[PDB]
């Protein structure tokens, strides 16, 4: 049978999750049954249909009351409590919990879904501590299907970790800087506002904003042998939506630019097939916008210097795109169900 | 509803502020 | 002896508020003491120095320690507490607190300030009920000294009133409506998000958001003749400062474009000098910022139809012109503390 | 051409008017009696086939394959001839067979420019902006009944004219308009400088997307056009922010009838659904700009907006996409002439 | 005594290098005595006076009539011919000419300025052809006097070249990729509109536009050393002004990230003094408006892999900065007249 | 022009309305305010700026584009 699922923060990627199981879920194993979220139904129905990045949602019809959802005659029930230790998980059978409000991502903090009734928890982000992490197409196939706790990574991770995998399998990565070009974020503010971080309290749509990442230091957690091996930054610019990472590698095996496109076009064909694509058009941010992949290599990008420093360029709807995987992995987890 | 209560309770938090301009 | 103020709400407004007292600290009556808001001193003193709109601050240095903001040698003494109740304006001898947090509009919530030791307050928004309200060069010498709550209105109301006192007084308005082309403020999220207006949720600068606004009908608040005359709406744009007011006056006595530019300029050099300024230059809106007028009339604009329909067009820098009238309606109560 | 035969069509400008015309007629080209067959435009066909497929704001077009040779861009397997010559008078109208030109560069908008089409051998030619002198112009909806066929030159009016003259028909013959002022808080266009730079006006010389830009604009008085018992009854300005497509017009307008903004609604929707059926949609919904990306109306009322003071003072309010919504129109003027061609 | 200039192309850097000559008059061996441009001398003194960048001008009062600009007395006369050998550069007695059009960089190009009666034209962009190339700081006393045409390279080369410097005297670079995060000119388009560059060709404002940089090039031809030892590209982001480049070098010296920041600090204060500054700030794009440096070096975001492996972040005001460089230059060349 | 052109749309409503001897003095004498009119534009092609007549010859350059939004 279905594993019911409540989506626990209605916000970019909580929506952008709901969207692509309602544009997948012929073929799904998992039933989105309840949303937690600090609004109402009735402003998250909005929301839902009406988008500013993804326009109005078109495969399905989305009205709401005072109690549910309905997306397409299914109703969707909703709640509004923060501590999610009072979450009718055990009331509303829950099995999974697609933990996207990005203050639970401690194992202390993703169990109070556990003891609401839960029985595992997807983190749509890095988890802090010692919580399994997976990028699909990287590293799910060692997921442990008695893990109750698990994270997905961030969006720069799932974009850069493909990639990376690919390029250590070929040349042997022995270092490596990485720099996304990124997106804002609604957690940066509007106009200049406090903030814990000195320069995400800038105007986001006003400056470019230099940030830091866990995310090249994280590829290390679902590539074990690169462990250590890649640093790297991010810049904040005035783009609502789609990103890209920009990768310098040093590579034990010498090589051209016209090889490592080849060896990465030929993933893109095969293992990497869904996660990686290969572009070699001279397109802009907004192409990518709904692209279904991790990483979008831009080929006539790359670029190799003295054989072993290499520069590969890369896109991704890093709401989009990283949403399909977060999809991925829970219909992988529903799987293996234990 | 649990939104507005919670606008209640946080009048300044980023889903409940309205600057009359 | 100097009358003492408290800025509660370090933001857009407290914050500009703070920069323009600190250019006009020789010739003041005023002596800013203390400050309270969600935020410690040192990163309050980060986002005063360096703002994305003024700049960094050139006049005077800037620092912090745990305890206090230093500008010019003038220690800030600093406090972070939400409920004013706790405050301690009896203990630093506060009179006058400026209410910019936008949250304690009302009579109700702005009294606490008294309560805790404060003896007046300033509000830097419209009010709730009873509160009076004040536009400096329209109705701020009615202030009576013994009223130990205000309103300073709003930007729009601010840059519309001057424009309505001057078009009443020559030609007698008898229905007016207003559009403020609005730079997004503070209020409206940076992407889509829960929000309890569901246009204010939606991404500010990806969009053209319409609001309503109290701003038109508040122009009755202090030009008593026209109490539901006038009406009005307002369309957020993608800027992050400097509006501009769109007003469409039924008119009494027939005129044309030549004679209601006369008359404002006319009034801009004599009776509103310092609050109208005329122009006849073809500027846009970047070049208003830092203007200290509440309102700049756009005299190339100015047309008229059948000799009753007037349409004005008026710019104003919303963050530091509104902040400028702030601290004159400040200094004209310490003239008139009593 | 015979009835059965398609009405043979040539783009002049293939910029955003031009592509976004071409596909509109691609989506509909399934019932139409225009067949797109030639392209003129100072680019060359690659370059073309590359922007009319990767739009920033359509999106990737979806529908049919978009290819290119030296010659020809192609849209489906269909063959779109071009060529690249600033001057009308040179172009191969004759030899491809051309009935109608759609003039979309913006700078052939007399009746003495656009007969350069005439003269290369293009039978009619329908200008998507205001035309200059008495060139006989036409708003969908409004009058494009009034249309005669010994026309050979016409124009569709501008993207705010076609939002503003349907809303102001239907308040007209509801209330009777006497005077009305209009703002237009619009996207910017091509016409301004994207940074500071040389410009006949000094304020589409300033930076478009970080600047509120007045401009003046002749759609107002243009409705009088279209609605000749309202001539010199109508002004108003415009003001370009930094937003890349959707406009929206604000219309304040001193009637006769004494009336409150219920029943200014409730006019404007009983229109949306009759004589006004495609042209104005009615909205009571709490949208943005963003969410009237690829609305097929040429104005969306929002009736939160509206409000009405002592009776005779009514504001209202309505979006249009000014570069999907106007194409929308020039296409239904378009197939409206084929329909009437002799 | 003094040199006499004139500027071609009246822009963004021809109005920026203005308002620089115009605050360093009172010590300058140039005199701004000519214009040529596309618009008409009233157009140009409004555009040099308010600037949406750099805000109104205000040292000096600026006018204009049929025939010159007046900046604060000091005429400059004005022409309107897109043809340089029509420049009337005899009858003006022209010794230098700044050739700030982007459409004269090449050696023929450039030459129609000395058959109109030029003795030197200093373009400010990469030069085609072997133009001798500068760069302020880096190689600019290799000037040599005899050379009619020169290049002050591109805004990228002058902010990466004094750090390639540095960092290659200190630890031998042996390969390095650039990508700078660039603000948008007015080589890009407003909306889709047809250019040479399918990417450029993009609605400016709404993407991420990789392109190329011309520092790619450039910084080779400043360092002959790493002549073919350097690459990278431009990503074009929704910002008017101010840009930072990311420098990743494959370095022989092994080193960590604090020295690295050393080598850059004690430059910046000795022998790079007024070419690198050395920022350990959390500023953002914003704060570095006006900047006078060509580099200024984030140093928070150094980080190093391995010993080899540096990564290094810069900014600079693209128009403001390079027009200080090209002031330079042209001083410089006063200087060494012949 | 703002006089001229509103004298010659009155002068050739004062044509239409005596026709409506008179009526030839009444069109001789619109058409010295249109031979005037043509005195005065052609004088503005005189002293028109080099940018001016950039415009003419490039209307479609991006310093010359007005779309009547
Ligand atoms: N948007 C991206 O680019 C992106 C990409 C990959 C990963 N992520 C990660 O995914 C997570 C979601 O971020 P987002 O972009 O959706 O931010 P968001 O602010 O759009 O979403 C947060 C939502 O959760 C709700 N929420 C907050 N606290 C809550 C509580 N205690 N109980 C119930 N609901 C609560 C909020 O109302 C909001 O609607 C973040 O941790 C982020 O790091 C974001
Ligand atoms: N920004 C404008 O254009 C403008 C113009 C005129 C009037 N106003 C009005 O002025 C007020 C200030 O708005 P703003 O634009 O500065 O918004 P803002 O968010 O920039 O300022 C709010 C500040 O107050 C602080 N704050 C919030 N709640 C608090 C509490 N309980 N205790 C202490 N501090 C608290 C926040 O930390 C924040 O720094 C608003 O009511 C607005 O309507 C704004
Ligand atoms: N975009 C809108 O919102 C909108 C809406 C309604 C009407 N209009 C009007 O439609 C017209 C087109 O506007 P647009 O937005 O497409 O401008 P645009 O600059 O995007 O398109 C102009 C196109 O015409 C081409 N062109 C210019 N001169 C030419 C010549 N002599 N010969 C051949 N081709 C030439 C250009 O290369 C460009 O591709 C304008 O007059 C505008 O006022 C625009
Ligand atoms: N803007 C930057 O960030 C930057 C930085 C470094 C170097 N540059 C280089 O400097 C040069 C100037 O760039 P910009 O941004 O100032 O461009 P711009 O378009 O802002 O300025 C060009 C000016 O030259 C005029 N012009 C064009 N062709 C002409 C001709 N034939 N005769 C006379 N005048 C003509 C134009 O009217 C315009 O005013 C470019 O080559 C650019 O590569 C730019």
């Amino acid at each position: 049978s279905m594993v019911r699922v409540a989506i626990n923060g209605f916000g970019r990627i909580g929506r952008n999750f709901m969207r692509c199981w309602l544009q997948r879920k012929a073929n799904s194993k998992l039933e989105i049954v309840g949303i937690n979220d600090t609004s109402d139904p009735r402003t998250n129905a909005h929301l839902l249909k009406y988008d500013s990045m993804l326009g109005i949602f078109q495969d399905a019809e989305i009205t709401a009351d005072d109690d549910c959802i309905y997306a397409g005659g299914h109703a969707v029930k909703c709640v509004s409590d923060r501590n999610p230790e009072n979450l009718p998980w055990s009331a509303w059978g829950i099995d999974l919990v697609i933990e996207a409000t990005g203050v639970f991502t401690s194992r202390e903090g993703a169990s109070k879904h556990l003891s609401a009734g839960a029985k595992k928890v997807l983190i749509t982000a890095p988890g802090k501590g010692n919580i399994p992490t997976y990028v699909v197409g990287v590293n799910h196939h060692t997921y442990d299907p008695s893990e109750d706790i698990v994270s997905n990574a961030s969006c720069t991770t799932n974009c850069l970790a493909p990639i990376v995998k690919v390029l250590h399998e070929a040349f042997g990565i022995q270092q490596g800087m990485m720099t996304t070009t990124h997106s804002y974020t609604g957690d940066q503010r509007l106009l200049d506002a406090s903030h814990r971080d000195l320069r995400r309290a800038r105007a986001a749509a006003m400056n470019i904003v230099p940030t830091s990442t866990g995310a090249a230091k994280a590829v290390g957690l679902v590539i074990p042998e690169l462990q250590g091996k890649l640093n790297g930054i991010a810049l904040r610019v005035p783009t609502p939506n789609v990103s890209v990472v920009d990768f310098v590698a040093q590579v034990e095996k010498p090589t051209i630019a016209e090889q490592v496109n080849q060896v990465i076009k030929e993933a893109s064909e095969t293992t990497m097939k869904g996660i990686i694509h290969y572009s070699e058009l001279e397109l802009v941010s907004s192409d990518y916008r709904g692209h279904n992949a991790s990483s979008i290599l831009d080929a006539s990008l790359t670029m190799v210097l003295g054989g072993n420093l290499v520069k590969v360029v890369a896109w991704y709807d890093n709401e989009w795109g990283y949403s399909q995987r977060v999809l991925d992995l829970a219909e992988h987890m529903a799987a293996h169900w234990a | 509803t649990s939104f507005q209560q919670y606008c209640d309770d946080n009048p300044d938090a980023a889903e409940c502020r309205i600057y009359d301009d």
